[PDB]
């Protein structure tokens, strides 16, 4: 009698996030 | 010699013979191997200047 078994499992994940919060406000009539 | 043999009978027993033999051989070999490895890397950076 002969018997053999083989199991394999692989999982891959890669997150990514990139904020950008930049504001401009200027007032010395003139306004910005 | 070939016609009359190399030896002759001087004595013995004329009875029956019963020889029983029960040879049994059994072998079993098992080998199991499991290997699992997991890795995780997580890194982030925030830089703000105003
Ligand atoms: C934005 O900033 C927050 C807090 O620092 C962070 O958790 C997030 O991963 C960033 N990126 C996004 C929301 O896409």
């Amino acid at each position: 009698e002969e018997q053999i078994e083989a199991f394999k499992s692989i999982i891959q994940e890669k997150t990514s996030n990139f904020n950008a919060a930049i504001s401009l406000k200027f007032t010395p009539s003139l306004h910005g | 010699i070939n016609d009359y043999g190399t030896h002759y009978i001087t004595s013995g027993s004329m009875g029956g013979i019963y020889e029983y033999i029960l040879v049994i051989d059994k072998a079993k070999m098992e080998s199991l191997g499991i290997t699992s490895r997991d890795i995780t890397t997580c890194f982030g950076g925030s830089l703000g200047i105003q």
